RNA sequence: UAAAUAUAGUUUAACCAAAACAUCAGAUUGUGAAUCUGACAACAGAGGCUUACGACCCCUUAUUUACCG
């Protein structure tokens, strides 16, 4: 590819640009069809490697840190085998929940309305949401709705789990959250909902509608819930919380461990911990 | 009711054998604290006051344990109860292929020899001591109370010594009830199950919390005083003979 | 303890049933006698005096615990403990070739709709009612407290019936136990051996004392109130879940 | 089908290891008897062919047992089954009131070694053997069968001994078992009750005589044979594993 | 309408420049696994400029405050 045409000089001109990129990292280079664009996708790609290296420096720094303390210098009940145990406690508990559990359905509907940057950020939500309900005490039965097989979110999903996408203990399937549930029972969350949630119902599926949309697009979510006929609800951040920063929808990560506090009989004080203290001055 | 009553318990400077004792002495009984010179008995002794004192034997000597029940003898002119709760714990796998490492043979001796082994050898030598007992209305002239554990039933990777030495406990107590009925000796088995013994609660606290989380209810680790609480109501009630009782919290171990 | 505790006892007009509720009461707790309407339970609950109430309701039709419990909680405002006591039996072999004799399908079917329907049937009626309970300190709202013989572990001949309604309750308390882990209710079996129940009693001094005789020790049929002490330690011991407990004098029932 | 396989029958000179021994080679196994150098084996493993080898070792020592299996090396390259058949029986009692007798310690660590410690001898010196093989269709390396008894449930009186060499078999078959899962090496325990063995031709014949009546269904002695069919079932039934098999004609043992 | 702001796991720090705590996959861990090997690292967004940068300038959405001779 001649896109080499760019970077042979912006590397000399001053601008901050990797040193190692691929074909792959180049041809999403030349998406990029403008100047900015370019020079800021350059500016991530450049500190990938800043980040690389400066952690890459630490961890062999520490290798002769303990090689050299770990070389100079009785009755047990369970063999130091913890990992393992706590990882199949969590698969029995997650099987329990696959059926018995209150199911939460997080929309994959969302692939047209999100880059590739929003797209694959909503991964590392999704991988962080989805570990947060493993460790739970009653964990979700946790949907992937609307997830096309071949789609670029479904592809995203089986590279980051790898092996562990075929043997995770939640149910992804192509259909819509309609066809799984009555649409009497389906509550679809969004931050534009004029109804407030007051308290967490035990017999609703709660939608979560899984897009980053960092170039934010008001109405997205509560678009899809009034296309169909499904009810929507908002948290009560203005009612518990004095806003004064950011905005107002939350991430993945933080609304599941809302909605876990919340199943677990906690209170509105302690579901609303997980919201991020930059954005309000305290609970009142 | 456990009033007057004599209790001699192995192990009894710590763990469940000390909160045994506290109850028992609280409650109104003797106790004598049967464990190892080298563990604090002595202090745990003249801590529950002039109704407790402290024997120092080894389980697995035959000369050692007469030595502590002529103490019992001595101290208080008889002997009520026997609480088997000594015992050691040893982690080891069978077999590693991995690792080429093998199960070393002094370990499986080592736990049969407290745990299995001493238990028995307590529990010949106190029966004895309780023969010469008089019965009381019921007939009764003593109970012998074993503790073996849950890995006598699903014993988890790297407890094939312990859960052999616990399961030979659950193995024993019928046959050695069925010895000493005609003597009036009743013999019971408890089986607890994570507890918050010393050798639990050294754990760090990443696994504590696990461990007490594996418990489907109450979701904590044993409390001693719960296995002191049972040990009172088999001594209390008369008809419990030749049988292990579960305390665990309907914990099933996992592989 | 159980001073202030409600407790429902199914069948507690006589027997086990009306032992525990008498130890119970005299305790300081609360019970309520729920019982056949023929049974006599109102003058038993006369006698206890006014902590104590009767009833009537069929354990085998849900609309008669309902009414039930709705009457445990307007006496006494809320359910704390239930002790399935109630019980029938029925002595038939499976099949004599002598005789050409076939057990009943209505005696087999009699007998679980008794023992084993009419038990969860008041298990899951009750759980509704100590699920309503808040948690205590420990997190615990009410404990379960079953009847099921040492006929589900070593059944004699001509109790195939019996046996597997016993041996139902016993498999089923560990399932039952991890379904109410989340609510903090606590689910114990207990196996009675033989009993001086009214209907012991009421068989031929011949089979009566021999079957006395055949107790290792203590050498006689098990008081019922030995039952109601197991049954009051259960209650008051918080790690107590999901096992079964024999109180039978360590008694292996021959065929 | 067991056609090829290479067995290590431990006390395979007489009794239950000669039966399975017999049975295994007629089938077109590999066999080779691990008994005492006393025992006579050697007479055994001319009589069952070239196929059969006799190894003289004390399963008690650990020099012994890894020559005796260096030697199934040498002659078959292979070993794929362990069968733990040796064991010994001491009929004294716990303590005898009249008499002023305790069971003397010795038997107790006697019957206990050979019974329970040469067991897991045997068992993690073949692992290591056995952890060799190359996993086959299924993904198996071999099967170690233990011999437990019933006395290991519901012993008689004079058998605290053995029930506890027999209660710890049946106590470890499991860790054991989920301790070379991973390895693919079942692990499965058979616990006979009352067999033709030269072990109950010493008791006195009116009372084995006694005893043949005393089981159920078939009314006799068991015949080593069944319990050598036994052991060829539990070899080609990829699915048994860590459990324990009673094989008594439905015998409960009386005091 | 105007000014302040806007960290997509969370905080801190900021012309320091990257941390600390977390997250995902693999691990049969001999009790420092208190580890190792990998995965992901975008300071609202889209554009302009500038040798450059997080700076500077329009624009979009949003948040908090104020808002008529
Ligand atoms: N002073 C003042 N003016 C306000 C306030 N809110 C709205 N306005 C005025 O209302 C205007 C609304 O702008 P737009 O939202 O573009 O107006 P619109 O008529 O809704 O047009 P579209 O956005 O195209 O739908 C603002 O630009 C101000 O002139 C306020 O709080 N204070
Ligand atoms: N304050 C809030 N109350 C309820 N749900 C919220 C919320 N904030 C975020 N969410 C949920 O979190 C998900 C990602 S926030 C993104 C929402 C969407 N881009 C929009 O503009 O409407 C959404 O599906 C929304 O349902």
């Amino acid at each position: 590819a001649a896109t080499r045409e760019f970077i042979e000089m912006w590397r000399l001109l001053g601008r901050e640009v990797p040193e190692h990129i691929t074909e792959e990292e180049l041809k999403t280079l030349m998406e990029c069809v403008s100047n900015t664009a370019k020079k800021k996708y350059l500016k991530y790609l450049y500190t990938k490697e800043k980040v690389k290296k400066a952690r890459q420096i630490k961890k062999e720094m520490k290798a002769a840190a303990r090689e050299e303390a770990k070389n100079i210098k009785k009755n047990f009940l369970f063999l130091r085998l913890w990992d393992r145990n706590m990882d199949i406690a969590m698969g029995w508990k997650g099987a329990q929940a696959m059926q018995f559990g209150q199911p939460l359905v997080f929309d994959m509907a969302y692939e047209n309305y999100m880059k590739r940057k929003e797209l694959q950020n909503t991964v590392s939500q999704l991988l962080e949401s989805e570990g947060w309900n493993r460790r739970n005490v009653d964990p979700f039965h946790i949907y992937f709705c609307n997830l096309k097989i071949d789609g670029a979110l479904h592809r995203e999903l089986v590279k980051r789990y790898q092996e562990k996408w075929d043997k995770l203990l939640l149910t992804s399937t192509e259909k819509s959250h309609v066809d799984l549930f009555p649409k009497d029972s389906i509550i679809y969350l969004t931050a534009d909902s004029p109804n407030v949630m007051t308290t967490f119902r035990h017999d609703k599926v709660y939608v979560i509608g899984s897009f980053v949309d960092k170039s934010m697009q008001p109405g997205t979510s509560l678009a899809k819930a009034k296309r169909l006929n499904l009810a929507t609800e908002c948290l009560p951040l203005d009612k518990y919380l004095q806003w004064e920063i950011g905005n107002k929808n939350l991430t993945l990560d933080q609304m599941i461990r809302i909605l876990l506090c919340l199943k677990n009989n906690g209170n509105w004080q302690e579901a609303l911990q997980f919201v991020p203290k930059r954005k309000h001055t305290g609970f009142l | 009711s456990v009033k007057g009553l004599v209790a001699v318990i192995t192990g009894g400077a710590s763990g469940l054998g000390l909160a045994t004792a506290e109850r028992l002495v609280g409650q109104g009984a003797s106790a004598v604290l049967l464990d190892l010179p080298n563990s604090g008995g002595e202090a745990q002794a003249k801590k529950l006051g002039n109704n407790c004192v402290f024997a120092p034997a080894d389980v697995t000597s035959e000369k050692d344990v007469q030595t502590a029940l002529a103490l019992a003898k001595g101290k208080f002119g008889r002997v009520d109860v026997a609480v088997n709760c000594a015992g050691i714990a040893v982690a080891s796998k069978t077999y590693n292929l991995k690792k080429g490492q093998t199960h070393t043979l002094e370990d499986f001796q080592r736990v049969l020899d407290v745990n299995l082994m001493g238990t028995f050898n307590v529990i010949r030598l106190v029966a004895g001591e309780m023969g010469q007992n008089e019965p009381d209305q019921g007939g009764q002239r003593g109970v012998i109370i074993n503790t073996a554990s849950v890995a006598a039933f699903e014993g988890q990777v790297g407890q094939a010594a312990y859960s052999a030495s616990k399961g030979g406990i659950v193995g024993m107590t019928l046959p050695i009830a069925r010895d000493l009925a005609p003597i009036g000796i009743r013999v019971m088995t408890i089986a607890p199950g994570l507890f918050g013994t010393p050798l639990l609660t050294s754990l760090p606290e990443k696994v504590c919390n696990f461990l007490a989380s594996q418990v489907p209810f109450p979701s904590r680790l044993g409390d001693p005083a719960e296995y002191a609480h049972l040990v009172q109501a088999i001594i209390e009630n008369p008809f419990l003979n030749g049988e292990v009782i579960r305390l665990d919290g309907a914990i099933r171990m996992q592989p």
